[PDB]
């Protein structure tokens, strides 16, 4: 079961490049693409994210997309950056701007044919293609606007596979332009449509946890992946590795999302580390359990008190006793058993791998599908109209096409998405 | 639907990019047009009367050849 990866744009470069980094560690394959680790459990399941090429080396299943040649050329200079099969670097020219447009309707409409073509290549050495999996920020033009456009078309192509994305959320406190909020929404509207499953990479919350709880007083873009690259291992662990588990893509969109719109998902981990500094007592299974469920812990900037749990995934990493895991997740739930839904029995689940992640003794990665996470949506629609209401900026769009009919009808699916998970937290 | 969508979008932005193009073009030939008629009837008009004042010199020095 095969999964193509695709990062589109600054940021799904910058943090694709980190997930590839992390996990050829994880599973002993090197820069060169050779493989030099102690377990088998490493290379049991290597084919669902690696292809295995002649003189039995391991290629990443990942296409490499941005409209501007910059970030693409860091990324070949980068640390693994060779292990990257180069014909699947593809890319134009022009950049997209940060502008939603040039990167959906204009610049990327050009270059999105030729991505769809290595797609292909891809899914046809594919044994049995489980889907597809997209890191991207819906704040800038590329990976938002062509990003989403990429997932239209795959989703044409492939209607029956599974579409899974990272999706970086756009924040104030880290924020490239004024227009993040506009370019955000319009993919937010693309997401609802066009994925089974999104994991919403916050930057404000990246931003907090960086600042508050890692005590970084300015913390950089490679701060937040630092954050980002062990939520992106966390989550892919039970498709990686070796388990009592073994999951796939559908399994998880199939258990996980009750109706098919919310399938938006508050990542989570613990322990917060900060690069570098390694801290040497290994957590206590109490520690992960209260840290993991822990708002300080969530990726995407929303109170879990505000919200009930719709469904939970939770994943453990290391030498640990499962009796004890069974025994303090079964005891965060009947403590706090207001905040997770009557109506979806038995809604949380948990699994274990013994394989921590690099530098870390004992790791717990949170998948929660909370209706908390309209706060988010919230925070974005009020940017949103609060430009849009004096249709500030607006001409950087209508230039390259667009209506402002189409801004009021993503400002109008939001705050229906908005609408429907405020449904289910009175239920 | 959504492609249909698509490339009428990019069609307007090519209509709009292409509409401004003409119709500045079209603003400066008219501009450069009027101005050449406008400078040259002004041209003009200095000389009408120019030489207008050399008719008077002829009908004045016609009337001191009626003195003799
Ligand atoms: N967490 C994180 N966010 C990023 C990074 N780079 C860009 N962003 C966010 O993405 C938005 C800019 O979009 P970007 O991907 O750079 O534009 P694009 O190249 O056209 O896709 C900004 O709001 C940034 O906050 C990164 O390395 N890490
Ligand atoms: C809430 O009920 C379920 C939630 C999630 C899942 C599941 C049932 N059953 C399945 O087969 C797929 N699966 C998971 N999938 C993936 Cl990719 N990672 C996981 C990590 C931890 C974990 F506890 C479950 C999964
Ligand atoms: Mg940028």
């Amino acid at each position: 079961r095969e999964i193509v990866h695709i990062q589109a744009g600054q940021c799904g470069n910058q943090i694709g490049a980190k997930f590839w980094e992390v996990i050829s560690d994880e599973h002993g394959i090197d820069p060169t693409g050779s493989y030099h680790g102690d377990s088998d459990l490493q290379l049991e399941r290597i084919n669902v994210y690696y292809n295995e090429a002649t003189g039995n080396k391991y290629v990443p299943r990942a296409i490499l997309v941005d409209l501007e040649p910059g970030t693409m050329d860091s990324v070949r200079s980068g640390p693994f950056g060779q292990i990257f099969r180069p014909d699947n670097f593809v890319f134009g020219q022009s950049g997209a701007g940060n502008n939603w447009a040039k990167g959906h309707y204009t610049e990327g409409a050009e270059l999105v044919d030729s991505v769809l073509d290595v797609v292909r290549k891809e899914s046809e050495s594919c044994d049995c293609l489980q889907g597809f999996q997209l890191t991207h920020s819906l704040g800038g033009g590329t990976g938002s606007g062509m990003g989403t456009l990429l997932i239209s078309k795959i989703r044409e192509e492939y209607p029956d596979r599974i579409m899974n994305t990272f999706s970086v959320m756009p924040s104030p406190k880290v924020s490239d332009t004024v227009v993040e909020p506009y370019n955000a929404t319009l993919s937010v509207h693309q997401l609802v449509e066009n994925t089974d499953e999104t994991y919403c990479i916050d930057n404000e919350a990246l931003y907090d946890i960086c600042f508050r709880t890692l005590k970084l007083t300015t913390p950089t873009y490679g701060d937040l992946n630092h954050l980002v690259s062990a939520t992106m291992s966390g989550v892919t662990t039970c498709l990686r590795f070796p388990g009592q588990l073994n999951a796939d893509l559908r399994k998880l969109a199939v258990n996980m999302v009750p109706f098919p719109r919310l399938h938006f998902f508050m990542p989570g981990f613990a322990p917060l580390t900060s690069r570098g500094s390694q801290q040497y007592r290994a957590l206590t299974v109490p520690e992960l359990t209260q840290q993991m469920f822990d708002s300080k812990n969530m990726m995407a900037a929303c109170d879990p008190r505000h919200g009930r749990y719709l469904t939970v995934a939770a994943i453990f990493r290391g030498r640990m006793s499962m009796k004890e895991v069974d025994e303090q997740m079964l005891n965060v739930q009947n403590k706090n058993s207001s905040y997770f839904v009557e109506w979806i029995p038995n809604n949380v689940k948990t699994a274990v791998c013994d394989i921590p992640p690099r530098g870390l003794k004992m790791s717990a990665t949170f998948i929660g599908n909370s209706t908390a996470i309209q706060e988010l949506f919230k925070r974005i629609s009020e940017q949103f109209t609060a430009m849009f209401r004096r249709k500030a900026f607006l001409h950087w769009y209508t230039g390259e096409g667009m209506d402002e009919m189409e801004f009021t009808e993503a400002e109008s699916n939001m705050n229906d998405l908005v609408s429907e998970y405020q449904q289910y937290q009175d239920a | 639907e959504k492609r249909e969508h698509e490339r009428e979008v990019i069609q307007k932005a090519i209509e709009e990019n292409n509409n401004f193009i003409k119709m500045a073009k079209e603003k400066l030939a008219q501009k450069m047009e009027s101005n050449k008629e406008n400078r040259e009837a002004h041209l003009a008009a200095m000389l009408e009367r120019l030489q207008e004042k050399d008719k008077h010199a002829e009908e004045v020095r016609k009337n001191k050849e009626l003195k003799e």
